[PDB]
């Protein structure tokens, strides 16, 4: 339950959905974005695995 | 007498403690 | 006059447009405080009923309004930034027809047994006009105004009671209608033609949801220990 | 307009460069050879375009293309040509001063 | 070796992209400009506001042949995106040799007496002859310009 | 002539842009678009009741799982697509190269 309620987090970026980010954004600072959110997603994984 | 041959001790326990993927179906199986 | 605080559990609303079936929802959004100081107004408070003096209240990110007026003496809400004419504010009036919101450089006309006038009857620059059937048509008319990045949004309730001006059970006040107006809105005058005025503070709220998606209960998390335990565990039983 | 992830009519139609991009834009600026009163051969820009361009893709076809309802051709006040080339005199502004 | 392996995960794909929004329930009133009885002078623009409507851009093409249909803050394909905040619809009487000046950079006793646009300008001008309508054999003086001014 | 002015101001407003909806495709795996909000599921007919005011519905986690259509108001589930891991059961390359 934890694990998916974090894919609505941020964790910095400017919003939890990768099609807003691709869609509002220009490729290098959507890139940046994504990057936060992998940033994000990856950890909480790790958390879980963990 | 049961579907499943428990004894009634088993059957109560199962009981006690509580293919649609209904919950968490976010890339987590 | 104006008379002493009362202590209130209403002023929640849905704080957004999303369907929530059997859930308890741990938000963070203005609402009124529970058992909060709510001002309360006893026809037009300090004034008399044939007194044009009005309190001019400012708001603060927002206002609980409620009142219960079976001869409809209060007909609208003025707000904007300054109020004097010389920029842009937001009429929104009642006519028993329909409800017509304005956002125009309005000019004070002193507008008020039951005497009646024209009310900004004098007004220029307009730049917003719209009309919806009546926002009020014994009922408690309850309302939320809140005003966030250009959007003034209005919820309300309207629950019939005689007994007392206040219900014991709890409801929740629904949008009525979410308008680009853009006006600053740091403080509003109230139109008469008997209220109590509460304010939204910055609160987390843990709110029970039904099998279909009204909220029937909520808990203040910074109201009591219990209800802080209650948030944690986002329970209504602990 | 000339770098890697920009929008515009540069990027989108007559120049584009790879988001992920290895090298060095410089720019040059040269009035006494790029501005002469009469016009300057060295312009040009698309004007509409089926597609936004590709990295690196050199678009040198030309085809009326209509913003209207119905098929015309060199209607320019109506419908428009690939080329809106405009020329440049000394008396304009660095931002529209030729750059090399 | 012997057994049973993940190697990777299977997925359906869609067949199908749905964009549903609502009714569209507006047009910008766009049409009620250049369809009107009468036009103002140019010395005195008409200035209508567009505002808080959804704006079908078809209606400009489809009105006439046109003149002169020159965008310049936003390409001619591109109005459809949006209209930010408002629009203002300045609805004149020009000659064919004054439509001309009414653009960004240009210079003339029409744009410089009776109304200039700006050069750093987002918008569109559109023009279209009107013979049919404003010119009489009698003549048509009740429209008026400025060719001096201080 | 008409001039179209657009102004550029930092009020709430910027509506004008037309939108073209496609048609409802129900019971079949679909991208889709409703007001805004993106996503790939199964769309179906919904028995939840959503208040006049409600748009979106929700499960105990924030996944999306249901939408009121906007031009025919009624609410529609969103099944995710079918999607699971794959296993390969191999007897040995040193008995067969036959797997399930
Ligand atoms: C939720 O909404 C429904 C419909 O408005 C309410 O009505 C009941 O719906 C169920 C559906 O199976 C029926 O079996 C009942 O007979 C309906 N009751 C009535 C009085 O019509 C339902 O009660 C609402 N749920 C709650 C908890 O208030
Ligand atoms: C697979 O679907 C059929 C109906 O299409 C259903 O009867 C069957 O029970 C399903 N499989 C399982 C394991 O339930
Ligand atoms: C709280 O409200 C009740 C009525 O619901 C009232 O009797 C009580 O005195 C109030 N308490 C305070 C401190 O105002
Ligand atoms: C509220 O009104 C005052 C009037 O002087 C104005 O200065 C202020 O900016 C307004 N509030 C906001 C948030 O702008
Ligand atoms: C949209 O129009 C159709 C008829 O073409 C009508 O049935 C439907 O209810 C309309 N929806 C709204 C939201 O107006």
């Amino acid at each position: 339950n934890t694990l998916v309620k974090q894919l609505s987090s941020k964790f910095g970026a400017i919003s939890s959905v990768l099609n807003d980010i691709l869609s509002r954004l220009d490729p290098p600072e959507a890139e940046v974005q994504i990057d936060r959110l992998i940033t994000g997603r990856l950890q909480s994984l790790q958390t879980y695995v963990t | 007498s049961k579907p499943s041959k428990r004894s009634p001790i088993e059957d109560l326990l199962f009981n006690k403690v509580t293919l649609i993927c209904a919950q968490k179906f976010n890339g987590l199986t | 006059t104006t008379q002493s605080y009362t202590n209130f559990t209403r002023g929640v609303y849905y704080p957004d447009k999303v369907f929530r079936s059997s859930v308890l929802h741990l938000t963070q959004d203005l609402f009124l405080p529970f058992f909060s100081n709510v001002t309360w107004f006893a026809i037009s408070g300090t004034n008399g009923t044939k007194r044009f003096d009005n309190p001019v209240l400012p708001f603060n990110d927002g206002v609980y309004f409620a009142s219960t007026e079976k001869s409809n003496i209060i007909r609208g809400w003025i707000f904007g930034t300054t109020l004097d004419s010389k920029t842009q504010s937001l009429l929104i009036v009642n006519n028993a027809t329909n409800v017509f919101i304005k956002v125009c450089e309005f000019q004070f006309c002193n507008d008020p047994m039951e005497s009646e006038s024209g009310v900004y009857s004098s007004a220029n620059n307009c730049t917003f006009e719209y009309v919806s059937q009546p926002f009020l048509m014994k009922n408690l008319r309850e309302f939320v105004f809140k005003n966030i990045d250009g959007y003034f949004k209005i919820y309300s309730k309207h629950t019939p009671i005689i007994g007392r001006d206040f219900p014991q059970g709890f409801s929740a006040l629904e949008p009525l209608v979410d308008l680009p107006i853009g006006i600053n809105i740091t403080r509003f005058q109230t139109l008469l033609a008997d209220y109590y005025v509460g304010y939204l503070q910055p609160r987390t709220f843990l709110l029970k949801y039904n099998e279909n998606g009204t909220i029937t209960d909520a808990v203040d998390c910074a109201l009591d220990p219990l209800s802080e335990t209650k948030c944690t565990l986002k329970s209504f039983t602990v | 307009q000339i770098a890697p992830g920009q929008t515009g009519n540069i990027a989108d139609y007559n120049y584009k460069l790879p988001d992920d991009f290895t090298g060095c834009v410089i720019a040059w600026n040269s009035n006494k050879l790029d501005s002469k009163h009469s016009g300057n051969y060295d312009y040009w820009y698309r004007s509409l375009r089926k597609s936004k361009l590709k990295p690196f893709e050199r678009d040198i076809s030309t085809e009326i293309y209509q913003a209207g309802n119905k098929p015309c051709k060199g209607k320019g006040p109506n419908c428009y040509f690939p080329l809106e080339s405009y020329g440049f005199r000394p008396t304009y502004g660095v931002g529209h001063q030729p750059y090399r | 070796e012997k057994g049973i392996y993940q190697t990777s995960n299977f997925r359906v794909q869609p067949t199908e992209s749905i964009v549903r929004f609502p009714n569209v329930t507006n047009l910008c009133p766009f049409h009620e400009v250049f369809n009107a009885t009468r036009f103002a002078s140019v010395y005195a623009w008409n200035r209508t506001r567009i505002s808080n409507c959804v704006a079908d851009y078809s209606v400009l093409y489809n009105f006439a042949p046109f003149f002169a249909f020159k965008c310049y803050g936003v390409s001619p394909t591109k109005l459809n995106d949006l209209c930010f905040t408002n629009v203002y619809a300045d609805s004149f009487v020009i000659k064919g040799n004054e439509v001309s000046q009414i653009a960004p950079g240009q210079t003339g006793n029409i744009a410089d007496y009776n109304y200039k646009l700006p050069d750093d300008f987002t918008g569109c001008v559109i023009a279209w002859n009107s013979n049919k309508l404003d010119s009489k054999h009698s003549g048509n003086y009740d429209y008026w310009y400025r060719s001096l001014r201080k | 002539v008409v001039v179209l002015s657009f102004e550029l101001l930092h009020a709430p407003a910027t509506v004008c842009g037309p939108k073209k909806s496609t048609n409802l495709v129900k019971n079949k795996c679909v991208n889709f678009n409703f007001n805004g909000l993106t996503g790939t599921g199964v769309l179906t007919k919904s028995n939840k009741k959503f208040l006049p005011f409600q748009q979106f519905g929700r499960d105990i986690v924030d996944t999306t799982d249901a939408v009121r259509d906007p031009q025919t108001l009624e609410i529609l589930d969103i099944t995710p697509c079918s999607f699971g891991g794959v296993s390969v059961i191999t007897p040995g390359t040193n008995t067969s190269n036959q797997v399930a």
